[PDB]
């Protein structure tokens, strides 16, 4: 009942940022949520005399509509406010997510904050300037909210973790992961418990992962019968890449089996050095890399490359040829490429954030305006990364494929 | 006059006081004309004079343009308060207009004036009628001020509240508002909307918002922010397309705007080359010479504005569709209608997003504009109608390394269809000679050397001239396509000429490259492979050793 006081970081003002414009049917779908949740008191309808504003989106997690904030601008505004991660979780054979965030509208949000929580309803063809609120309550998606439900959180979930003394629960945002070594049937067991246990005490709640069986996938060089000089010239190629991660990659026996001026589809025998090299080359790519550990105070960076037939390649690093992790993504295709990216860029925040806690920022290989327009149909999480829009095609796509 | 409406809180910028900027000396007929329009405007409770103990001051003046006007500069007053939630910006789009049987115009009179601020804040709008003597006849607002920062945001929020009440007891009856204007429309019995019309006037009477009755409402044909709305259709206001011997930077800004203003209604409207002319632009004075280009396309676009063209307006009842055709080099226009001649309204595209694109990349770039666009005036996508064939988009967008959304369409066969006219092998070409190709340049003397070897034996060295590495690298692939068969293996070193290639281009900003499309085109198969510089890969390492001696 009583508030907690927030704070902006000194020297800084909140939020401004444009709405985007939405279809009919997600406008109508925010007017429906927005107007019921008017009527609880989460939110109240604002004068222009605040200038502040946070983008809004209706999405599905899945046949009601959902609401969901963009509150990464105001996030960045207020860390300081917001700003710990087990390193266990990871580790943990079964994880499962529960979605916690409706908890937060049990909160009285600090009366002075409100106004940098103020969201627009978009109109359709500028007919109205759009319907204006702000939150009276903690939203979904604030990083203040967790922070400042932090007590009640730790206070409903001692008794759960005085029972269950080796399972690991860590919150990022609004959500929970609860990670054991259990067998399935009896995690999910587990998991209910802590459902049920949730919501007698007026937490309501709506994921299965395995980091065990994650990895930095490792670099694959070709087997064939026959060799061509295309084959030894795009193998070379690869290898010298490698050798920059590597340092004891070798081709000069390999370089050798091309000497003179040779027709591309000319076939040359695998000879024994070579093949020897190749054979060294294929161990040294077993091994893992060196020196490659993570930072907490840089920002971690997320690649991916459209590889084709559903299958995509990223890597997550912070420092250029550093990877932390590299990884695979592949669809069982209904299916589109934004559909097929979209799902990908979750599946890596989110094991972004059983990992280190927190989410990377991507490179996407798309054009800037497809994304903005279409994100929102496949987007099921409740947090949002940032990103950005690049190109790098060169041979990216075939070393990493 | 005055309403009974609620204020708006307001406050000035944190640790900034009220603008005291003092008064200048007005001629003896100004301080007169101040004097009996401010006592107007006291009489109608809209300024007040006030004591001696306000210490915050606002240049005030009179002009008559007879009819003698008050303005007040309050630019000092708008830098030191707050930020207000923008007003309107966009303005709504005829074309996303829903057509309605009876549509009225109603005029808010001194909108500002009629509606009351709030009270902690009026003593920062203080203002000064000056004495010829030096004395000082001090005053206040306690309305919206005319060219103040608030004015706009608060008035139509004011506006907003004050409508709720009768639109909700006549729910069928549209009401945009924008700026100190209303537009109502309905789908009743010319007599019924009248009724209803003079109903909304009263209510608004009763708040304080006069509005015009009959006999000074205006009527169509409706010339508002550069358009013209009929009851039945709407186009663009006259476009006037100067003709100079000499055009400026500037003139070419103006120039381009009104031919951006026009194709959104005049299919066909071609702006590329006149504003490739303001790429460095520099100063609006700098003259800028006109190109060959430049000439046809403003002359084309004359042709076209020689017609006169119009829009409709939108049933929501039927669907919306777009068709796309390709008007020239990179330059792209469409429709979007929902009866099949009767627009509502056109466009362009013409952005190459780079040096270098092919046609498919382009209409899939058009076709995002158009999805953009389409929400914005809509609210919903339109279905396309499309001259590119699904094995050319297929095989295009299955290719692109980058994630693409290709939405519904339907074919339709009317040339220029969209194709690919090449596609580099997948792999290595049995038969055909291997060309090993390379470039150089002096990064110094700027100048170079293109050259291959084959695996036939042969080998050639071509001599450039002001040229970079870049270039050269180009210039040898260039070079082995000039000298090869019908089809051709092609190996290069450069990461810089292969990620040009592999993109398929068949446009482009340098005539190389476009000499490079041109041999493709030719060709039956090219297969282009890539290995690493300086790692004595044969071939490679002859062409190198020979492009350096
Ligand atoms: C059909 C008869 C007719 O006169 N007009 C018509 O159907 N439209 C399209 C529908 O437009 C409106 C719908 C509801 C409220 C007002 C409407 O008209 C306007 C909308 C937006 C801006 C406007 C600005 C002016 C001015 N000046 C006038 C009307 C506006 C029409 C649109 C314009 C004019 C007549 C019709
Ligand atoms: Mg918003
Ligand atoms: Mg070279």
């Amino acid at each position: 009942i009583e508030t907690v006081p927030v704070k902006l970081k000194p020297g800084m003002d909140g939020p401004k940022v444009k709405q985007w414009p939405l279809t009919e049917e997600k406008i109508k779908a925010l007017v429906e949520i927005c107007t019921e949740m008017e009527k609880e008191g989460k939110i109240s309808k604002i004068g222009p005399e605040n200038p502040y504003n946070t983008p809004v989106f209706a999405i599905k997690k899945s046949t009601k509509w959902r609401k969901l904030v963009d509150f990464r601008e105001l996030n960045k505004r207020t860390q300081d406010f917001w700003e710990p991660h087990p390193a266990g979780l990871k580790k943990k054979k079964s994880v499962t997510v529960l979605d916690v965030g409706d908890a937060y509208f049990s909160v009285p949000l600090d009366e002075d904050f409100r106004k940098y929580t103020a969201f627009t309803i978009p109109s359709i063809n500028n007919e109205t300037p759009g319907i204006r609120y702000q939150y009276n309550v903690l939203p979904q998606g604030w990083k203040g909210s967790p922070a400042i439900f932090q007590s009640s959180m730790t206070k409903i979930l001692e008794p759960f973790k005085k029972q269950n003394p080796d399972i690991v629960i860590y919150q990022y945002m609004d959500d929970l992961y609860v990670g054991s070594d259990l067998e399935i049937g009896q995690h999910r067991t587990k998991i209910e418990e802590l459902r049920q246990h949730l919501l007698r005490w007026g937490l309501t709640t709506p994921y299965e992962l395995h980091p065990d069986k994650w990895t930095v996938q490792p670099i694959v060089l070709p087997e064939k019968d026959s060799w061509t000089v295309n084959d030894i010239q795009k193998l070379v190629g690869k290898l010298n890449w490698a050798s920059q991660i590597y340092p004891g990659i070798k081709v000069r026996q390999l370089s050798k089996l091309l000497r003179g001026t040779k027709a591309l589809t000319e076939v040359i025998p695998l000879t024994e050095e070579a093949e020897l090299e190749l054979a060294e080359n294929r161990e040294i790519l077993k091994e893992p890399v060196h020196g490659v550990y993570y930072d907490p105070s840089k920002d971690l960076i997320a690649e991916i490359q459209k590889q084709g037939q559903g299958q995509w390649t990223y890597q997550i690093y912070q420092e250029p040829f550093k990877n932390l992790k590299t990884g695979k993504y592949a669809r069982m295709r209904h299916t589109n490429d934004v559909k097929q990216l979209t799902e990908a860029v979750q599946k890596i925040t989110t094991e972004s954030i059983v990992i280190w806690g927190k989410t990377p920022k991507f490179k996407l290989p798309i054009q800037k305006e497809t994304w903005e327009t279409w994100w929102t149909e496949y987007w099921q999480a409740t947090w949002i990364p940032e990103w950005e829009f690049v190109n790098t095609p060169p041979l990216v796509k075939l070393w990493y494929q | 006059p005055i309403s009974p409406i609620e204020t708006v809180p307001v406050k000035l910028k944190p640790g900034m006081d009220g603008p005291k900027v003092k008064q200048w000396p007005l001629t003896e007929e100004k301080i007169k004309a101040l004097v009996e329009i401010c006592t107007e405007m006291e009489k109608e409770g809209k300024i007040s004079k006030i004591g001696p103990e306000n210490p915050y001051n606002t240049p005030v003046f009179a002009i008559k343009k007879t009819k003698w006007r008050k303005l007040v500069d309050f630019r000092e007053l708008n830098k030191r308060t707050q930020d207000f939630w923008e007003v309107q910006l966009g303005i709504p789009h005829p074309a996303g207009l829903k057509k309605k049987k009876s549509v009225t115009v109603l005029d808010v009179g001194d909108a500002y004036f009629s509606v009351p601020l709030d009270e902690d804040f009026r003593k920062y709008t203080a203002f000064t009628i000056p004495s010829i003597n030096n004395p000082g006849i001090r005053y206040q607002y306690n309305v919206l001020p005319q060219g103040w920062k608030g004015s706009p945001a608060i008035f139509q929020s004011s506006m907003t509240k004050i409508l709720e009440p009768f639109a909700a007891q006549n729910p069928d009856i549209v009401i945009y508002q924008y700026m100190d204007d209303l537009y109502v429309g309905s789908d009743l019995e010319i007599g019924q909307h009248r009724t209803k019309i003079e109903e909304l006037r009263q209510h608004l009477l009763r708040w304080g918002l006069t509005t015009p009755d009959k006999k000074h409402q205006k009527e169509p044909p409706f010339l508002w922010m550069g358009y013209e709305l009929h009851p039945d259709k709407w186009t663009v206001q006259p476009i006037v397309l100067p003709e100079k011997d000499s055009w400026t930077v500037n003139d070419i800004q103006k120039l381009v705007g009104k031919l951006n203003w026009a194709s959104q209604i005049y299919p066909g409207i071609k702006v590329r080359q006149l504003s490739k002319l303001l790429r460095g632009t520099k100063a609006l004075t700098e003259v800028i010479p006109l190109t060959e280009e430049a000439e046809l396309e403003l002359a084309e676009n004359r042709e076209i504005l020689k017609e006169p063209v119009h829009g409709v307006y939108y049933d929501p009842s039927k669907d919306l569709i777009a068709e796309i055709q390709k008007q020239g080099q990179g330059q792209w226009t469409y429709q979007i209608y929902q009866e099949p001649f009767k627009n509502l309204k056109t466009g362009k595209y013409a952005r190459m997003r780079g040096a270098h694109t092919n046609d498919v990349k382009q209409l899939t770039e058009a076709v995002q504009k158009i999805t953009t666009e389409s929400i914005v005036i809509w609210g919903k996508t339109p279905k396309f109608k499309l001259p590119i064939q699904k094995e050319t988009w297929e095989t295009w967008w299955t290719e692109y390394w980058q994630a693409t959304w290709i939405p519904e369409w339907e074919f339709v066969n009317t040339p220029p269809l969209v194709k690919l006219w090449y596609q580099l092998e997948k792999e290595p070409i049995v038969g055909a000679e291997t060309f090993y190709v390379d470039g150089a340049a002096n990064r110094e003397t700027k100048l170079g050397k293109a050259g291959y070897v084959t695996n036939k034996g042969r080998q050639k060295v071509v001599p450039l001239t002001n040229t970079t590495n870049q270039k050269t690298e180009l210039q040898a692939i260039y070079l082995a396509l000039q000298d090869s068969g019908l089809e051709v293996n092609i190996v290069t070193d450069s990461q810089y000429a292969l990620g040009i290639i592999q993109a398929q281009p068949d446009k482009s900003e340098s005539e190389l490259v476009n000499q490079i499309i041109e041999q493709l085109i030719k060709k039956e198969k090219v297969y282009l492979a890539w290995v690493p510089a300086h790692k004595g890969i044969g071939g490679n390492e002859q062409v190198d050793k020979l492009v350096s001696a």
